[PDB]
């Protein structure tokens, strides 16, 4: 009860505004609530398939070769960039924990 | 000293420059239904077609059938020069959340 | 996916194609990432 | 000091698992990695050692992290340290984000005590009166207008 | 081993801030010799806009950190030198930051010299490559025009944004001044990454 009452009085002024920001009457506390703008009751745990795959398993499963258009070279290239960026960010998070 | 704050002028953002969402929040829909149900408890004058025996059901059906005579004002900012910049939204043209 | 961050603004600006704030592009990055995996061409061949 | 770095009592050897990308692009969790979990914090002292990687020093102290790294690293440190206390039934990540973003919004780590409230919302007299001690807060409010 | 780390990462700091060195770099042994005998080491650098930035590394046992008269004299003569000064970095040991007299000379030299930025920093701020620390997100100064556009879209004032001190180590390595805006790209475990904009405020010392 001692820790609950002090946490609530320090945080109760944090309110979502019309930009989905969290502020104290004008002053930003978060640029976006939870950095994703979502409600915690509206979340589902979902696996991202490309994260663990190697460069060859990624190109085997997700690269489409039915049509020889430069679009699908770009579609797969965007899959690697998303895969690489996800790895880079969360490996760094693994570092400072 | 001058305790009385100076009067404000209501600056309505043009409809093509609105930044807030076109979907009503659950808070806004609940407030609209509660306000309209209280109005119906005052008057009872509605344009709803089907008969309902309680003000609340009339209010929910009016919201769902897009016949509610209310507007949502979202106060965006209070300029220290006196302007009160707001956004006016028509709930009859808005998305309606999952009120189940 | 390009118009995905307009979920955070409204459909009026999506129709007008106004610029999107950078912090709102970043907030749609996981959903952009997931849609490109689960709606890939190799996975949507039997979808009209 | 005869041996060791000041501030740390005991230094153990722990086994931990980390990920890494191979030359074939595969992400593999490596289990054969040995760390040193110390007893006591001195980020600067551990940093001066040539046997320790300075870019990956993980102190549990928020004040030590705030002093040496900054407010953005201290924000990530508050998140990590509340997570450790919460355990396995801990709350969603966005509730830890709410504590850290509040506690670091002024550029310094403020507390959830009456001192942190006075630092974040000084002019909110009624909020500060409700928390701890109205007569003292009321007296300063009247004097300060 | 603070001197050994400083001798490398102060030059890394100068390079990260995009300046050209003015003198020839001496080896580490004579660096320690000059720090011990002369009491300090002086490193000069030139900025793109021709500003001159001088960095003073003061030994922990030197006279300039124990006696305010020596520090006052040194700062007065260095600030009276006919150079296009824009920034002085005085790197002192951490306990020196708690000595009221030394800080009083610092603020009095600031008052006598209003157009020259005077900053005094501890040792550990230059014993790493601070930007490359894993726990430090990516900081980047943004222009006043971009910040004004962002604030106008958001109906915000610069005093509503989250604020960051000018003595924050990433901001120091950036060279951020009070009144500037720093965009921070930071990792997120909810959205995989986020962007915030902070308003740089006064240095604490």
């Amino acid at each position: 009860g001692y820790a609950n009452r002090k946490a609530i009085f320090g945080l109760q002024s944090c309110i979502v505004d019309y930009y989905r920001r969290v502020s104290i009457d004008t002053r930003l506390v978060q640029q976006l609530y939870g950095e994703d703008g979502l409600d915690a009751r509206q979340l589902e745990t979902v696996r991202f398939e490309t994260i663990m795959l190697s460069d060859q398993e990624l190109e085997d499963k997700f690269k489409y070769t039915g049509i020889q258009s430069p679009l699908f070279e770009e579609e797969f290239s965007r899959l690697k960039k998303d895969r690489d960026k996800y790895r880079q960010i969360f490996l760094n998070v693994e570092n400072f924990n | 000293g001058f305790v009385q704050a100076s009067s404000q002028t209501l600056v309505i953002i043009p409809d093509n420059e609105r930044i807030t969402s076109n979907v009503l929040t659950t808070f806004e829909a609940t407030r609209l239904v509660a306000v309209r149900a209280q109005q119906l408890a005052i008057n009872g004058s509605t344009m709803l077609k089907k008969k309902y025996s309680s003000p609340i059901d009339i209010a929910k059906q009016e919201l769902f059938n897009r016949k509610i005579p209310l507007l949502v004002m979202r106060c965006i900012k209070v300029t220290p020069e006196g302007q009160k910049i707001v956004e006016i939204w028509n709930p009859r043209e808005m998305g309606i959340p999952l009120l189940d | 996916c390009k118009n995905l961050p307009y979920v955070f603004i409204n459909n009026i600006q999506e129709r007008l194609q106004t610029p999107i704030p950078v912090y709102l592009k970043r907030a749609a990055s996981l959903m952009r990432m997931l849609i490109r995996i689960e709606l890939a061409t190799v996975k949507t061949l039997n979808i009209t | 000091t005869i041996r060791g770095i000041p501030g740390i009592k005991n230094a153990n050897v722990v086994k931990l698992m980390r990920h890494r990308v191979d030359a074939q692009g595969k992400l593999v969790r490596l289990d054969n990695i040995y760390a040193i979990k110390t007893n006591g914090t001195n980020i600067f002292g551990a940093m001066l050692d040539d046997n320790i990687d300075p870019y990956t020093i993980v102190s549990s102290s928020i004040g030590d992290t705030m002093e040496l790294y900054g407010i953005e690293a201290a924000r990530q440190k508050i998140i990590s340290e509340i997570r450790t206390v919460m355990g396995d039934k801990g709350p969603n990540h966005r509730h830890l984000l709410m504590y850290a973003d509040l506690m670091t919004r002024t550029g310094q780590v403020t507390s959830l005590e009456k001192a942190g409230l006075n630092a974040r919302e000084p002019s909110n007299v009624l909020l500060r009166m409700a928390l701890s001690s109205p007569v003292q807060v009321l007296t300063d409010a009247a004097v300060d207008s | 081993m603070a001197m050994q780390k400083l001798f490398t990462y102060i030059y890394e700091f100068i390079e990260y801030r995009k300046m050209v060195l003015l003198e020839e770099k001496v080896p580490y042994d004579k660096f320690v010799q000059m720090v011990l005998n002369t009491g300090f080491f002086r490193i000069n650098a030139e900025t793109l806009n021709h500003g001159i930035v001088s960095v003073f590394i003061f030994g922990a046992n030197g006279k300039y950190v124990h006696h305010g008269g020596d520090m006052r004299t040194l700062l007065t003569n260095t600030l009276n030198e006919k150079k296009h000064y824009e920034e002085l970095i005085l790197i002192v040991d951490k306990p020196v930051l708690s000595k009221k007299n030394i800080l009083d000379i610092i603020v009095e030299q600031r008052a006598a010299n209003p157009t020259i930025v005077i900053n005094i920093y501890p040792y550990h701020l230059f014993c790493i490559n601070i930007p490359k620390v894993s726990a430090i997100p990516k900081h980047k100064l943004i222009t006043q025009e971009e910040a004004q556009e962002f604030l106008g879209r958001e109906y915000l004032q610069p005093q509503d944004l989250m604020q960051i001190s000018a003595s924050d180590p990433p901001v120091v390595w950036l060279g951020g001044r009070p009144g500037d805006f720093v965009q921070i790209e930071r990792p997120s475990e909810t959205a995989m990454h986020a962007v915030v904009i902070r308003f740089i405020t006064k240095s604490k010392i």
